[PDB]
């Protein structure tokens, strides 16, 4: 997802002013085509965190016991001592990740229908499934398996015969456990590790950024602001000076509703993607050549994180 | 006596996993299930 | 094939029962619908022209002042033209996105089975039928879902003789005194043999492994042998 | 035998090596003829 933005143009343009207001009436559906299109861009902001995290109509739960044959998942499990269900992974992920001139200018941002919380939620239910059940509770009644022996389906699935897991459990354990160590570790260790969901949020803070900026601009008008024209000029040359910044200040927001729809489309494309990767990487197992990550896909393990979602693919390599 | 009420919305039904280092469930009976599914062409 | 026939009765049934059931289809009907209605709707906005209809500028203006309000619904029309196909090439990205999905649904659940997860409907893919649809196609997908799920005692692998026993294909389960090999997506149990399983290793390395008697199909194959075996030197001792 | 299948004969695949594929069944018949010839070579004795 991205940041839901909803701008009132009627307030943007013509910023608490009735005679500016009178003047963009004169351009008609320009000021309705551009709130219609911001309106369908936060629309699909909740589709896309629906399609991607909201693949289970169950609230799964994990079991009071934690005898996955080895496996410790205490860094991607939730923590019941935090007041968000958050991991130490998915903390490390927010932490690592991280406006009042915006709303003053009439640009108002729309909290996600999943909260922070519940978009944890939908990942501490995925987690639990995956590591409990297995595929199965996403294609039908969730089937509980011991871990374990869900394993050994996912060697076979690769081409490994299932007595390699048993005769190597403990390496194998061990080289899981060692490695998400190493997953903990590399994302606390380096700052531009999520860059590409640091992509999303300096797209939306200079997209904004300019947006604001924009209101500042003279687009060859005596001044940007529609109170200093009117205080200065008559209802002939203020309507003269006026039209310029309607005309510039039109075009500002033209230009970032068509970025925030080619965005937008950047962002469905994505979100398809991970919504493919949460079916068949996290609520299955992959046969298709390095589409869970590099090597043969035995499973994934989903973690949320700020406008996106992080997969720990493990491959046997 | 009906009017809007506003509540925190449920994610879904809750269910715990029965989970268990011996224990698996098997389905003893199945459904064919017919899914309708429109794309725009 | 009852379960196929009953399912099909209710797709008709709710395709004729909800108005809002083909509403991905129905969207791009009412986007051109909204799109050309904005489209013509803005020939009557001035864009800040004297009026909107060029006859009005023509009729009350000279050669000098027409041009300028005439540029007026040029340069908004034009606006309007380039609004319009910015919004038509952005929702024909959609369109091809759509038709490409489509398309590799015809070919992976229509042309054959996809082993691709939600791919090809919710359950694991068996067919799907085509049916055509105003600007769209409408996938009738047939899946197997697992329904009736039954809690059974299970092990890793099964001890016989010292040497650890593995499944060949399904898991092993207790109907709680004997134990049996089935399938996992169809309860059907059967009898642990040298056939259903491999043998790997001995029977120390797997965690939770059990003891049971693996039947072996040569065994009675050849003991009743051993006792023709026996009859024939009888037989041979006698001339 | 169980871990290989038959398809024609020896000179059709280009590469194929000599080797013998050993069979489960050979020694489970190789000792039912050293319990007829130990249950012969007893019988001469009476």
């Amino acid at each position: 997802s991205m940041t839901k933005t909803s701008v009132d143009c009627t307030m943007y343009i013509c910023g608490d002013s009735t005679e500016c207001s009178n003047l963009l009436l004169q351009y008609g559906s320009f000021c309705t085509q551009l709130n219609r299109a911001l309106t369908g861009i936060a629309v699909e902001q909740d589709k896309n965190t629906q399609e991607v995290f909201a693949q289970v109509k169950q609230i799964y739960k994990t079991p009071p016991i934690k005898d996955f044959g080895g496996f410790n998942f205490s860094q991607i499990l939730p923590d019941p001592s935090k007041p968000s269900k958050r991991s130490f992974i998915e903390d490390l992920l927010f932490n690592k990740v991280t406006i009042c001139a915006q709303k003053f200018n009439g640009l108002t941002v729309l909290p996600p229908l999943l909260t922070d919380e519940m978009i944890a939620q939908y990942t501490s239910a995925l987690l639990a499934g995956t590591i409990t059940s297995g595929w199965t509770f996403g294609a039908g009644a969730a089937l509980q398996i011991p871990f374990a022996m869900q394993m050994a389906y996912r060697f076979n699935g690769i081409g490994v015969t299932q007595n390699v897991l048993y005769e190597n459990q403990k390496l194998i354990a061990n080289q899981f456990n060692s490695a998400i160590g190493k997953i903990q570790d590399s994302l606390s260790s380096t700052a531009s590790a999520l860059g590409k969901l640091q992509d999303v949020v300096n797209q939306n803070a200079q997209a904004l950024n300019t947006l604001v900026k924009q209101l500042s601009s003279n687009f060859g008008a005596i001044s940007s602001v529609l109170n200093d024209i009117l205080s200065r000029l008559d209802p002939p040359e203020a309507e003269v000076q006026i039209d310029r910044l309607i005309t510039g200040r039109l075009q500002s927001l033209q230009t970032y509703v068509t970025q925030q729809l080619i965005r937008a489309a950047e962002i469905r494309a994505s979100a398809n993607l991970a919504a493919t990767k949460m079916s068949e990487c996290v609520l299955g197992q992959s046969k298709r050549v390095d589409f869970c990550g590099k090597g043969y896909h035995l499973m994934s393990f989903p973690q949320s994180a700020p406008h996106g979602v992080v997969f720990l693919h493990v491959t046997y390599v | 006596s009906q009017s809007i009420i506003a509540y925190t919305m449920s994610l879904g039904v809750e269910n715990s996993v029965a989970y268990s280092n011996n224990s698996i469930a098997i389905p003893t009976n199945f459904t064919i299930s017919v899914t309708t599914e429109i794309l725009p062409v | 094939a009852n379960q196929f026939n009953s399912a099909i009765g209710k797709i008709q049934d709710s395709l004729s029962s909800t108005a809002s059931a083909l509403g991905k289809l129905q969207d791009v009907v009412n986007q051109n619908a909204q799109a050309l209605n904005t489209l013509v709707k803005q020939l009557s906005s001035n864009f800040g022209a004297i009026s909107s209809v060029l006859n009005d500028i023509l009729s009350r203006l000279d050669p000098p002042e027409a041009e300028v309000q005439i540029d007026r619904l040029i340069t908004g029309r034009l606006q309007s033209l380039q609004t319009y196909v910015t919004q038509q090439l952005i929702r024909a990205a959609e369109i091809r996105a759509s038709a490409n999905l489509a398309a590799t649904k015809m070919s992976e659940c229509v042309l054959g089975q996809s082993k691709r997860v939600d791919f090809c409907g919710k359950g694991y893919h068996l067919m799907s039928f085509p049916q055509s649809a105003p600007h769209g196609v409408v996938f009738l997908h047939v899946t197997y879902v697992p329904a009736q799920e039954k809690n059974f005692t299970t092990a890793p692998a099964i001890c016989h003789d010292g040497k650890a026993h593995f499944p060949r294909e399904g898991v092993f389960v207790s109907n709680g005194t004997h134990w049996f090999v089935t399938q996992r997506n169809f309860y059907e149990p059967q009898i642990i043999t040298t056939d259903n399983t491999f043998v790997s290793g001995n029977c120390d390395v797997v965690i939770g492994i059990v003891n049971n008697t693996v039947y072996d199909p040569l065994q009675p194959e050849l003991d009743s042998f051993k006792e023709e075996l026996d009859k024939y030197f009888k037989n041979h001792t006698s001339p």
